[PDB]
């Protein structure tokens, strides 16, 4: 039927009375409940609007670039190291997709991948190449990863992956929800393991946080192509978009930079706002 | 086995209604049979605000003292 | 009749009563329950005391002062050698538990100021070394029943390994980079010494798992600001007490082991 | 096969589309959900929650703590207590609330909007205040006669602690613009004494008082954008 | 104590035992007190954290000036003896 609207305006009339919505004790936890039928006399109004733009499906439903792989095709042998390159993946690359999974402490979601390659020339004389591929192989925790881009774990034989001809649409995959816990955490107020007694004192130091608990495995991506003598670049924009969202606590955002993963500070950046000329400006 | 539903309404449709016109609908089929490769769910505007703005034990009433 | 600001709140072998609360406050309308059999992730024979663990403990006092910028507690923390609470929570590898929180604080009628009490599920607190990141030893970042502090200064070290493995907890960003205006999103009850001298909240178990390990997890934390200053006008340095009494409730343990052990200090 | 003809739009990359995508990982058999208390559906649902005012973010004040302090004393004055504009992801003492910050995320927003003020003074001070609202053809209220014309409630401080005013949408638009423009305009808001604020002996003269904002559910917003306030470098 | 006076007449007795404070203090002073009695046996509580880990009430000063702290009949018996014999230690009761 008709999607639910947000709330209509009944007309009200002048009040002298012991009923006093003006009132309130915000002490008690809760926030002040009056609406203008309240404070004011109103006329009535019907109204049709709906939060269907500030729905959570609708709020995290667009594809967020996270990161930019760089790969390189070369001749020059102090290159082949580049052909290939490792992600570990995670969102904290982007600041505006972290940002907005950090409103809440939890969520499950499944996730769509899209990505998106650009290739040119770094050096001082381009030339012809054939048509290259890339492949994109998930490397889930503890499997196998090569050392190299035509190591044996390409075969593929396990981890799924896909193969993309430059110049088609980006590719396009979705991964169901594969949290261990029921929900992912954005936040680990813990360690990984506990230090005891006869360890060393400041123990954990380095094992703190979301960051020494969580492992989604890394993307292998290579080019696929045998080298050519002019190099080619290529830019690989990694794109995230969460759907079939639910959210299960809500948090401030943050209000100032990041620095890492975790919820660190750099101190050149805790100053969020503005100032203002007095507190009687308008 | 294709569900239809009514769409979004937009710039050309005469009523806020929602209810008006055979035309505002659309038909989806799920091609994949793993969940995960559905497309975006339906909207659902159920809200239920009284867990963050009055999650107090004892009932009050906005026209009433807050504390007697 | 009965009024909002006078109640009583038993529970084991413990009753706190106050005449001054802004009623009582269950965060997103839930108590704590015990895992129903239906969401159960062990398959352990579950221990559930009933009055042991399940009673009201009194933290080591903290004083409010003017300059004072905050308080802050881990929550399982606070309650490690808690008499059974914390004998249970190292015997087994697994617990769970929801609390009720009770924060006190006296004031006569001719003082002024107002205490914020928030709780933050996961509350993820910054290093305060710029060279490490989500960098603190376990020593730090769980102190106790004495908590710990909150200042207006970040002063992080970026060459000295020792103050880097404490917290940068600053008071207008919570210690994790959030404007402390926001933080009411949490469920808060404030105590204005001109209206409370008290603060109750009920807190359920929440995580991504129905049952955590505790010796790892702080499943929430306490945080307590000066939202309005202490003042008195009839001396130069007023001071009152903070006094935070916790009681866990419908609590439940597995993975029964050797008893750990933390490294401690 | 079936004859097709490729349409506009075939092979592009859209951020926000919606078409079904191959699963990664069939048959994959994924972790059952839980009940975890605190579920969110809506952002609108957190719009509506009261948070502080940066009110005071003025030199000395900007960035710490206090600046989410307004004062209040029991002197004479006929000045403004403070002002606000009421753009709320405009006004730079307005935009870092949570309200000011989800619709940050928003081109355009409609609905009233609550401001709560709670008293944290001495129980035995006493005062009346006037908060009030004046709609954008108004020349600034700056003085408590100009005020005085517009919305306003008199709150009497007592025994209960705080006081909610509303600023009903009064909108020669549907919905505003979240941007600051010059064309909507958000209004005026400010606070004066409707008396003075009485102190007995012994009792501090220097009090303060905290604002705080939320929408009001009525409250909507129509586009999704991304936030300026988060930077990043490349 | 009258409930004294009426139990030296006696050798042993039973039931649970009231304990009620009245605070004669101004009106404007405010302030809280904790109020505990622990079981017989270990070592006394001769301090906050162990008084607390008894059984306690917390009272809070107000209009009601009189709080009630039950000492539950805690015992190993049916009747203590009303001497103070060492068989049937009292417990204690502190405030703090
Ligand atoms: C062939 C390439 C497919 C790559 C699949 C990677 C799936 C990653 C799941 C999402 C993990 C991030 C969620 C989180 O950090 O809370």
């Amino acid at each position: 039927s008709q999607p639910p609207s947000t709330q209509s305006t009944e007309a009200t009339s002048g009040v002298n009375s012991q009923e006093v919505p003006a009132l309130t004790a915000v002490e008690t936890g809760a926030s002040g409940q009056a609406i203008p039928s309240d404070v004011v006399e109103t006329r009535h109004v019907v109204n049709y609007k709906t939060r269907s733009e500030s729905c959570l499906e609708s709020f995290f439903g667009r594809a967020a670039c996270v990161t930019i792989l760089s790969l390189t095709n070369s001749s020059k042998s102090g290159e082949e190291k580049k052909h290939f390159n490792i992600w570990n993946i995670t969102y904290t690359d982007t600041v505006q997709l972290r940002r907005k999974l950090e409103f809440f402490t939890y969520s499950r979601f499944d996730l769509e991948m899209t990505f998106v390659f650009t290739e040119n020339y770094p050096s001082t004389a381009s030339g012809e190449v054939r048509n290259q591929v890339y492949q994109i192989m998930y490397i889930p925790p503890g499997a196998p990863r090569p050392s190299s881009w035509d190591d044996y774990t390409w075969q593929s034989s396990s981890n799924p992956s896909i193969f993309y001809m430059y110049g088609n649409a980006p590719p396009r995959m979705s991964i169901p929800y594969v949290g261990i816990a029921n929900a992912y955490s954005h936040f680990y107020d813990g360690f990984a393991r506990v230090p005891l007694e006869g360890e060393n004192t400041d123990a954990g130091d380095t094992f703190y946080g979301l960051v020494s608990i969580n492992d989604f495995g890394v993307l292998a991506v290579r080019a696929v192509n045998r080298s050519n003598p002019h190099t080619i670049h290529t830019s690989v924009r990694v794109y995230m978009k969460p759907k079939h969202i639910r959210c299960w606590c809500p948090r401030p955002p943050r209000a100032v930079l990041y620095r890492g993963e975790g919820v660190d500070m750099i101190s050149s950046a805790i100053l969020p706002l503005a100032k203002v000329d007095s507190i009687t400006t308008f | 086995g294709a569900q239809v539903s009514t769409q979004k309404t937009g710039a050309h449709e005469n009523q806020n209604v929602a209810a008006n016109g055979s035309t505002i609908n659309y038909t989806t089929i799920n091609y994949y049979k793993d969940s995960a490769s559905n497309s975006a769910t339906r909207q659902d505007l159920s809200q239920d605000p009284s867990k963050f703005t009055e999650p107090v034990k004892d009932l009050m009433l906005k026209t009433a003292p807050a504390l007697n | 009749g009965y009024s909002d600001r006078v109640r009583q709140i038993t529970l084991g072998n413990s009753t706190i009563t106050t005449q001054e609360a802004a009623n009582a406050i269950v965060a997103y309308g839930e108590w704590p329950t015990y895992i129903n059999d239906s969401e159960a992730n062990p398959v352990d024979a579950p221990t559930e005391p009933d009055v042991s663990s399940n009673r009201f403990y009194t933290l080591e006092s903290v004083s409010w002062k003017t300059t004072s910028r905050g308080w802050w507690w881990k929550l399982p923390d606070c309650l490690k050698d808690m008499g059974m609470f914390g004998q249970n929570m190292y015997y087994h590898y697994l617990g769970r538990s929801g609390y009720t929180i009770h924060v006190q604080c006296n004031a006569s009628k001719f003082h002024q100021g107002a205490l914020g009490v928030f709780l933050i599920p996961e509350f993820v607190m910054a290093c305060n070394t710029e060279s490490k990141t989500s960098y603190v030893s376990y020593i730090n970042a769980n102190p106790g029943e004495r908590g710990g502090e909150f200042t207006n200064t970040y002063n992080p070290s970026n060459t000295d390994a020792s103050e880097g493995r404490k917290f940068a907890a600053l008071d207008y960003l919570l210690g994790s980079g959030v404007l402390a205006g926001n933080a009411f999103v949490y469920p808060h009850q404030i105590i204005n010494l001109r209206t409370n001298n008290s603060a109750t909240i009920v807190v359920p178990y929440v995580n991504s798992l129905v049952i955590d390990c505790m010796a790892k997890h702080n499943n929430w934390g306490i945080v307590i600001l000066p939202l309005a200053p202490l003042a008195f006008a009839a001396t130069s340095s007023p001071q009152v007490p903070i006094t935070v009494t916790i009681a866990p409730m419908c609590t439940e343990f597995n993975g029964l082991r050797n008893i750990t052990v933390p490294v401690h200090q | 096969g079936l004859p097709t003809m490729n349409t506009p739009g075939s092979n592009q990359f859209l951020t926000s589309d919606d078409f079904q995508s191959p699963c990664a990982l069939p048959n994959f058999d994924v972790t059952p959900p839980i009940h975890i208390p605190g579920e969110v559906k809506n952002m609108m649902e957190l719009a509506e929650i009261d948070t502080l005012i940066p009110m005071n973010a003025v030199d000395g004040k900007v960035n710490t703590m206090e600046m989410y302090q307004i004062p209040l004393n029991d002197n004479l004055s006929k000045a403004p207590i403070f002002c606000l504009s009421l753009s709320p992801a405009s006004d730079k003492r307005l935009s870092h609330t949570m309200l000011g910050e989800i619709l940050n995320y928003y081109t355009h927003w409609t609905g009233s909007i609550r401001f709560t003020f709670l008293f944290c003074g001495s129980m035995m001070a006493t005062g009346k205040l006037l908060l009030s609202y004046s709609p954008p053809g108004a020349k600034p209220p700056t003085n408590r006669k100009d005020a005085m014309l517009g919305t306003h409630i008199i709150w009497d401080l007592g025994l209960q602690s705080s006081c909610s005013m509303v600023a009903p949408w009064i909108s020669n638009t549907v919905y505003r613009r979240c941007a600051r423009d010059d064309f909507t305009e958000g209004g005026f808001i400010t606070c004066f004494y409707q008396t003075r604020i009485v102190v007995p002996a012994s009792t501090p003269t220097s009090m303060f008082m905290l604002g705080f904002v939320s929408a009001c559910p009525d409250f909507s917003v129509r586009l999704l954008r991304d936030t300026p306030h988060i930077s990043q470098s490349k």
